[PDB]
């Protein structure tokens, strides 16, 4: 069963993707 | 109509605009119907019956089939 | 048989269909009576039904499981009546019409008013030209080998 | 007469007559040779 | 608890986020650099 | 040769009557850019039956 | 520019709302942006591709995560044929208590059942626990981040690739064919042999023991010794129960042919062998072009030398090399076309040769997947032709391609278009005519007078591969045929069993009814093609507008003169073809669904007899199978199909709304908007607020696009609800 | 805004300048035609894109071509 810690870890990873996505978008602009 | 569709689909029938929930009755029309029903003998003294049984009256049947009947108005 | 089908003469479903159809009409006729015009009509209709099924039975048509006739068109001459033979008829008639039409258009093209003769046909000429289409196959081939049918890049074309 | 014949020679009129004739002959064929799905 | 996340994130993703995004787009398209 | 009453074939690709035959009506001799005036028996998409072409755009057909 | 469309001064200096609308829809046409150099174009496109890849991986990660956190994969694994797969949970604050109960049926919380087939795929590939799925999701999230970094990196000054790098065809093809496709396949067979096959037989091989759990008892000894036959010995018995060791074997690479008896799906060993073979083929093919090592072929030379000596094809393929390398639109068109064919093939071959376990028994999922890929295929096909036209208008050089194979195509354009027209007419008249004949006679009560042609040619092909029902004793259907003798001891045994089993979709039985529908599909393809092909060929000019090339791919019209020039641009061909594409795909999907529905229901006869006339389709298919859907919510209650019911009606709305844009044109609306402006400026209180972008009506082309989108979205949504609710409501 | 171009095939019929709803075209002296006149587009800033001019041209292919382009208040015919 996916533990809370596991879910929280996933969310942290997603955040990294988001910040790296904004940059790519702003670099393409 | 769209409101009602959404409500019935979401399992919330008590929130629909229906005669069993929030109701939107045609009060004005219901009133005129009564006026026309009671006209014979009053506002139309020499008449003997309603111009139409739609406004009100009895059910006229011919051959076991209904010819005309009072038509009621609701939500 | 071809495709696992069965000859209609030997298909039980086909016969069942026949019996059922006739029964329906007969049941209707029962209501009417004797020589009543309605009854006589229904009676005549059953005769036609019986005839149709019989014709198909005597034919070479192949029926399927539903008891309905299925047509074969792979080129076999065993079942040529189904498509090949009727097909020739269409080609002959269609070519006739097309050939005669082209002939008339080309014929009236050199007239005083080539556009009035398209809205108001010259019946006498048309009839003459129409009768000359029975030999369209021969005429067409002759025109092809005489370089009189197909044109040669002297026709309008698009910009590109 | 000549003028009337021209009117009768107009495209619309001729089409109707021709199609009526064609339709009629097809109907008549089916009346005498009915129910055919193949040349027998 | 992670189980509470559906009730804490959905309100934000479907209401707060779209609003701010639309506002920013409007301000971006209505500005004359 | 292009001359009054001569028949020619259009060679202008933009023309509605490209690769078609027309009859030269008149050829102007004042040095205008498009001297020849050809007439056709078919109207264009606009409804005209005439246009002026240069001698090079026209080839005599006979 | 200093306004929203920074890439366009023209739009930026526009005083109306068009500035906003157009800027959004002209954002990805990087080639037309103000001040665009070819080098920058390629570099930006490359980076954009990295972003797309990242989105795809994030999407996959989400599915794994939600299935793992809110699904029932492990339970499904235990009882695959008695559990409904869960996609994700539902938290809608608008739901009523009743809805919470209905959607929570079979579980303890409101949930959505998946019809994507992920469970079967993952089960087949080796996944057995939720923790495993979690690891996968986390990994993909990381990979997504890496891809985003790459996009930024290659847009930096010292890492921007040169234009030459972007045009080195030989190296890319060699690498992509040998590495992207070839080595990847080799890697996949590795996974199948090391993880999947062991799992099917009950053994767990994971990152914890893969280095110590040999895939085959013999080892890699047979491989290097050359005794490869050892890896095909002892195939799983016919009594093998999947996911368990009972009746298991040891074979890893085999050519059994057919389906596993219990799972009714292709054998895993065969798939492993398949990918291994494909690998070698691609790796070898990737060594054909010259790449800084001396050996190899030069593509330009190959193309130039190919000119038929007879001269029937003119100068041949000379000049095409430069045209393709210098045109991104042609490249995209070629790609979209090939991918479109691939998508259709996936749909056709996946329902016959079931690849995943217990997928055949899930009717709804099987139906969704087919309709999904077929629709995607249509869009991909139409796009190919669209970009082909864009190429002619923008990148075609008439001089370079002189008497080339491509130029000569534009020389006999009339011939192609005219003949395609005839084909469409022939197919249309007779197909419709025969259907109507059958309808009339049946209506008059004389079904025996129907014109029903047996599909003999197709039946022959089925027999050629082994089918025996048709009684055509040919090829593999003949015991004396040389072909039968060849494979009788190789793969035929298993194949001849499946092909001749009535409970499989391998070469389903065909009848007179299938003949007609196939000819209708033919009409669709031909007519859709006509529109698209004409658009491409007549994109650089026509008799009506001999100068079309100077106006572009998309322009409103050319005026009310010369007879009227509405919808004369090439873009309009795409617009018109979209409708036909949807129609044809619709016919194809309807056919698949109805045929299968009757088969699943146990009454194959209904299709066989009622498919001959149109009324049958309307009454015995659309009307009959709509009962579950239209009763998702009624005056007496609701069920889990309520969402699907609501969407069905929603689709109809969007579709019809589209009609407004398609039939009503700009003039009327512009005048009406003017009146509204007057009102706002003259109404007190509201006068305080004013616009900064003059309110104007939508443009001609814009309305066409908006309308097509509304029509398309409604089309897909409505059918999506039907195919799912009807199948699930009846068989699930 | 929009771009209007005149080609050498003009015959000085003046029909185009008589059809413009916003006075964008004029007739200027010229020697390439018998009429001795050619059309010009001095005020394209007032072209609305009607294409009435093109509809009036008698030449095989329009000698006056209007290519729609950047849009302004004037070109969009906005009285508001
Ligand atoms: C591509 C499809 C195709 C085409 C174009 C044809 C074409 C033809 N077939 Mg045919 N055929 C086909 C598939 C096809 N077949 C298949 C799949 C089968 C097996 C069911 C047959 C079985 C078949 C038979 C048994 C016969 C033909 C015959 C013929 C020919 C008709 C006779 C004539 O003069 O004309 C014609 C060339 C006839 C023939 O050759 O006559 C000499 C004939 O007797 N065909
Ligand atoms: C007798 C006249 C005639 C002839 C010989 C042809 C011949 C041809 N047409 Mg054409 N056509 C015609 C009339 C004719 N057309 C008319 C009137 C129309 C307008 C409805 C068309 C519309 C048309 C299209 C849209 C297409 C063709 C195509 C074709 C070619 C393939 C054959 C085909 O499928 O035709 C099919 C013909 C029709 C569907 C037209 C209907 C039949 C007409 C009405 C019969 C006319 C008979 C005439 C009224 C008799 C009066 C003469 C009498 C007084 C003597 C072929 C070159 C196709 C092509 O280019 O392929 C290469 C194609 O795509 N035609
Ligand atoms: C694109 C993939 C995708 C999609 C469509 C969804 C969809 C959904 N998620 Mg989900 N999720 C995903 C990936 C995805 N997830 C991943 C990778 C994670 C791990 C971090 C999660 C973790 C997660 C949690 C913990 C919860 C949801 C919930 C939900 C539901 C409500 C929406 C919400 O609150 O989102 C919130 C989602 C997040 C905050 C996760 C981060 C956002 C992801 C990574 C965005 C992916 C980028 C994407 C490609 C952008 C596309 C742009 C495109 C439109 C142009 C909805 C069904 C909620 C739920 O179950 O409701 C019942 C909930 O509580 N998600
Ligand atoms: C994912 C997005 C989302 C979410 C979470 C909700 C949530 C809700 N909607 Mg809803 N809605 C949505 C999208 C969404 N909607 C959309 C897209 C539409 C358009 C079709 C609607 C149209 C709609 C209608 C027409 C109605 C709702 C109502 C409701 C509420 C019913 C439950 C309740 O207890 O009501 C009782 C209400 C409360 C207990 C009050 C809760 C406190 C409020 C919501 C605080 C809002 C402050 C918020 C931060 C301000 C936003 C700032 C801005 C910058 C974003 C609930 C809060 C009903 C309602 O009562 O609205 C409030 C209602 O009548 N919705
Ligand atoms: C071995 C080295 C290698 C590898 C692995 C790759 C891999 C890749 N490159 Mg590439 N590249 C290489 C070397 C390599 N390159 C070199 C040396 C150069 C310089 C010359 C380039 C220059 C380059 C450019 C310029 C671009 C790429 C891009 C890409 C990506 C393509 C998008 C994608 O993920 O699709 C992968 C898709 C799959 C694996 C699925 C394949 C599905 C097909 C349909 C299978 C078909 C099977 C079979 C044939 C079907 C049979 C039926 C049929 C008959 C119908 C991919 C990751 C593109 C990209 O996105 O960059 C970010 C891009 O724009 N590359
Ligand atoms: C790899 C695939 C691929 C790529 C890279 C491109 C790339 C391109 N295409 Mg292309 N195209 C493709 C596939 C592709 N296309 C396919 C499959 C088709 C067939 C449909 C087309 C059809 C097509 C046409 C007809 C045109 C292009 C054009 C273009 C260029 C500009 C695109 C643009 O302006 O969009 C900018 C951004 C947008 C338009 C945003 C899209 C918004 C969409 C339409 C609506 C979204 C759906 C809806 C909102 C869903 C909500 C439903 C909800 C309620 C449930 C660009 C070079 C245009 C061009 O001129 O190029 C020269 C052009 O005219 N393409
Ligand atoms: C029910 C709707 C419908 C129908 C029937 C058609 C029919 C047709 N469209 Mg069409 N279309 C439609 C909707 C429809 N469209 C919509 C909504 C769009 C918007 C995208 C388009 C866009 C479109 C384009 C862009 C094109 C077509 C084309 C065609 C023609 C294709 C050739 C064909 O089938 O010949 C057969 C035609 C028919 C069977 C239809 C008419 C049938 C009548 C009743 C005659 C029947 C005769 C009968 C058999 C007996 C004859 C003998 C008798 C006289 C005794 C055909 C006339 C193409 C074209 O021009 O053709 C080359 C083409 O390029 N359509
Ligand atoms: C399927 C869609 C097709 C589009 C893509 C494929 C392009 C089509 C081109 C493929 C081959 C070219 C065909 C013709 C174009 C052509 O004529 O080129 C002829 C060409 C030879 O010419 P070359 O230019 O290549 O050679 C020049 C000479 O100098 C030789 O040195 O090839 C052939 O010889 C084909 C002859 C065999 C044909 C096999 C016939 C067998 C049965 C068919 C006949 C049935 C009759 C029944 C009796 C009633
Ligand atoms: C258009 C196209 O695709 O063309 C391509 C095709 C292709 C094939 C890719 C090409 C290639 C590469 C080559 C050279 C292909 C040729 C041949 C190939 C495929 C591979 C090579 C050698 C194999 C050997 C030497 C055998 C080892 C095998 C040995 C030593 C053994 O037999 C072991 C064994 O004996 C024991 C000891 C005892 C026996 O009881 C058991 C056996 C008998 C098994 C081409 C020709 O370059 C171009
Ligand atoms: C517009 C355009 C374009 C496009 C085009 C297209 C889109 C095309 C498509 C095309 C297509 C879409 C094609 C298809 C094809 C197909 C084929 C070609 C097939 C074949 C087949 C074969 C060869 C055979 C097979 C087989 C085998 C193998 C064995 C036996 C059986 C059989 C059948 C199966 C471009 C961009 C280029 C540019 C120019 C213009
Ligand atoms: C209804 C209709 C309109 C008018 C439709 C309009 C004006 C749509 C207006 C509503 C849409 C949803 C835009 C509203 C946007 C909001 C005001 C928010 C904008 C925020 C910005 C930052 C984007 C046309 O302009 C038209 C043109 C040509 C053919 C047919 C038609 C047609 O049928
Ligand atoms: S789009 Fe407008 S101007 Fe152009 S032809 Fe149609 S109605 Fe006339």
């Amino acid at each position: 069963m996916i533990t809370d810690f596991q879910v929280y870890i996933a969310l942290m990873a997603a955040l990294l993707a988001s910040v790296l996505a904004i940059r790519l978008g702003a670099t393409l602009y | 109509y769209i409101h009602n569709d959404t409500m019935r689909a979401l399992g919330r029938p008590q929130d629909m605009f229906s005669d069993k929930a929030i109701q939107l009755q045609p009060i004005f029309a219901q009133w005129i119907q009564n006026i026309h029903l009671l006209a014979p003998g009053t506002t139309a003294p020499n008449a003997l019956a309603t111009t139409s049984y739609a406004f009100g009256g009895d059910v006229i049947e011919v051959g076991g089939k209904i010819a005309m009947m009072p038509i009621k108005l609701g939500t | 048989e071809i495709g696992g089908l069965t000859k209609c003469s030997e298909s039980a479903a086909f016969t069942k269909r026949l019996n059922a159809s006739v029964k329906k009409l007969e049941q209707r006729a029962s209501q009417y009576e004797a020589d009543s015009p309605p009854a006589l009509a229904l009676k005549q209709q059953v005769e036609r039904t019986q005839a149709r099924f019989d014709k198909y039975s005597r034919s070479e048509l192949l029926c399927g499981a539903d008891g309905l006739p299925h047509l074969v068109a792979d080129g076999r001459w065993s079942h040529a009546a189904e498509f090949i033979l009727p097909g020739f008829g269409f080609i002959y008639i269609s070519g006739w019409i097309g050939w005669v039409g082209r002939k008339y258009l080309r014929a009236v093209s050199t007239s005083a008013n080539p556009s009035e003769s398209e809205i108001i046909i010259n019946v006498p000429l048309a009839l003459k030209i129409m009768t000359t289409g029975y030999i369209w196959p021969i005429s067409a081939w002759q025109e092809l080998i005489s370089n009189d049918l197909v044109a040669v890049s002297e026709e309008i074309t698009v910009s590109p | 007469m000549n003028d009337f014949q021209k009117y009768l020679s107009t495209a619309p009129v001729l089409l109707t007559l021709w199609m009526t004739f064609t339709a009629g002959f097809i109907i008549e064929v089916n009346r005498f040779f009915p129910d055919m799905l193949g040349l027998y | 608890a992670a189980s509470f996340l559906p009730s804490i994130l959905v309100p934000l993703v479907g209401l707060i986020f779209p609003a701010f995004s639309m506002a920013l787009f409007f301000l971006y398209v209505q500005t004359d650099d | 040769m292009i001359d009054r009453n001569s028949k020619v074939r259009i060679l202008r690709k933009e023309s509605y009557w490209f690769n078609q035959i027309g009859t030269v009506a008149t050829v102007d001799q004042s040095g205008i850019r498009y001297p020849a005036v050809v007439r056709f028996e078919s109207v264009n998409y606009a409804g005209t039956n005439t246009n002026n072409f240069a001698l090079d755009e026209l080839v005599e057909v006979k | 520019a200093t306004k929203f469309p920074k890439f366009s001064q023209a739009l930026a200096q526009d005083p109306a709302t068009r500035r906003i609308w157009y800027g959004i829809a002209t954002a990805h046409d990087l080639e037309a942006h103000d001040g665009m150099t070819e080098e920058n174009l390629y570099q930006k496109i490359f980076a954009s591709h990295f972003g797309h890849l990242a989105i795809i991986f994030l999407w996959t990660s989400g599915n794994l995560f939600h299935v793992a956190w809110q699904g029932n994969f492990e339970k499904w694994v235990s009882n695959p044929l008695k559990t409904r797969p869960i996609a994700h949970s539902i938290w809608d604050p608008h739901f009523g208590e009743s809805a919470l109960k209905a959607f929570s049926k079979g579980n303890t919380y409101p949930v959505n059942i998946t019809f994507s087939g992920l469970y079967q795929w993952w089960y087949t590939i080796g996944f057995r626990t939720n923790q495993e799925l979690y690891k996968g999701s986390i990994g993909l999230l990381l990979l997504a981040s890496v891809l985003l970094i790459a996009g930024w990196l290659h847009l930096q000054p010292k890492f921007r690739p040169s234009l030459s790098w972007f045009k080195n065809n030989e190296s890319r093809l060699n690498h992509h064919l040998s590495g992207l496709l070839g080595f990847s396949s080799l890697a996949w067979t590795g996974h199948l042999v090391h993880v999947a096959i062991p799992a099917s037989r009950g053994v767990h091989v994971g990152w914890d023991n893969f280095l110590t759990t040999p895939p085959h008892p013999a080892g890699l000894t047979p491989f290097f010794t050359g005794n490869w036959t050892v890896y095909a010995e002892n195939p799983d018995s016919a009594t093998h129960v999947f996911n368990t060791s009972e009746g298991s074997g040891t074979a890893i690479l085999t050519f059994l042919g057919g389906f596993h008896p219990q799972t009714q799906s292709l054998w895993l060993s065969d798939m492993a062998h398949h990918h291994l073979a494909i690998a070698v083929v691609f790796i070898v093919a990737g060594h054909m072009y010259r790449t800084n090592f001396g050996i190899g072929h030069n593509m330009k030379e190959i193309l130039d030398a190919h000119r038929p000596p007879g001269g029937r094809l003119g100068a041949g393929h000379v000049g095409l090399f430069e045209t393709i390398t210098n045109s991104l639109h042609m490249q995209l068109g070629l790609a979209l076309a090939c991918l479109g064919v691939a998508t259709s093939l996936t749909a056709q071959h996946m329902y016959a040769l079931t690849p995943y376990a217990y997928l055949s028994k899930d009717f709804t999922t099987e139906a969704a997947l087919y309709t999904h890929h077929q629709y995607i295929a249509g869009f991909l096909m139409v796009g190919a032709f669209a970009h082909g036209a864009i190429f002619f208008v923008r990148d075609y050089d008439p001089e370079l391609n002189k008497n080339n194979v491509l130029a000569r195509m534009l020389e006999h354009k009339e011939a192609i278009i005219s003949h395609l027209s005839w084909a469409s007419l022939f197919l249309g008249f007779h197909t419709l005519g025969l259907y109507i004949h059958n309808d009339t006679v049946v209506a008059f009560g004389q079904p025996e007078k129907q014109i029903l042609f047996e599909p003999l040619f197709a039946e022959y092909i089925q027999a050629a591969s082994g089918k025996a029902v048709y009684q055509f004793n040919v090829l593999l259907a003949s015991s004396t045929s040389p072909a039968t003798a060849a494979g009788n001891q190789v793969w035929l045994p298993g194949w001849l069993e499946a092909i001749n089993n009535p409970k499989t979709d391998l070469f389903l039985k065909i009848g007179p009814g299938d003949f007609l529908v196939h000819h209708a599909i033919a009409l669709g393809l031909h007519v859709t093609a006509l529109i698209l092909v004409k658009g491409a060929l007549d994109a650089r000019g026509s008799k009506l507008m001999p100068d079309k090339k100077d106006f572009g791919y998309s322009f409103p019209c050319d005026g009310p003169g010369r007879g009227g020039t509405c919808d004369i641009s090439a873009w309009d061909a795409f617009y018109l073809a979209m409708f036909w594409m949807l129609n044809t795909i619709g016919w194809v999907t309807f056919y698949w669904h109805w045929k299968h529905m009757t088969i699943w229901g146990g009454n194959p006869g209904q299709f066989d007899e009622s498919s001959n006339y149109i009324m049958g389709w309307l009454r015995d298919y659309l009307w009959l199978n709509s009962s579950p859907l239209i009763n998702g919510y009624n005056p007496f209650g609701m069920n889990n199909l309520s969402v699907w019911s609501w969407m069905f009606l929603f689709g109809h709305l969007i579709w019809a709304t589209g009609f407004m844009f398609l039939i009503s044109w700009r003039g009327y609306w512009q005048e009406l908007i003017e009146t509204l402006v007057w009102a706002h400026e003259r109404t007190p209180l509201a006068n305080l607020i004013r616009w900064r972008d003059k309110p104007v009506a939508l443009s001609i082309v814009q309305a066409r696009l908006v309308g097509l989108v509304h029509f398309s979205v409604g089309y897909i949504l409505t059918y999506a609800a039907f195919v799912i609710a009807s199948t699930s409501g009846k068989f699930a | 805004s929009h771009t209007v171009k005149i080609y050498d095939t003009c015959i000085g019929c003046t029909q185009c300048v008589r059809a413009c709803p916003t006075d964008v075209l004029e007739m200027v002296p010229w020697d390439g035609c018998k009429s001795g006149q050619i059309a010009s587009s001095p005020r394209v800033e007032d072209c609305v894109g009607c294409k009435r001019c093109e509809t009036a041209c008698p030449t095989d292919f329009l000698s006056v071509r209007v290519y729609l382009g950047a849009e302004t208040t004037r070109s969009l015919g906005l009285a508001y």
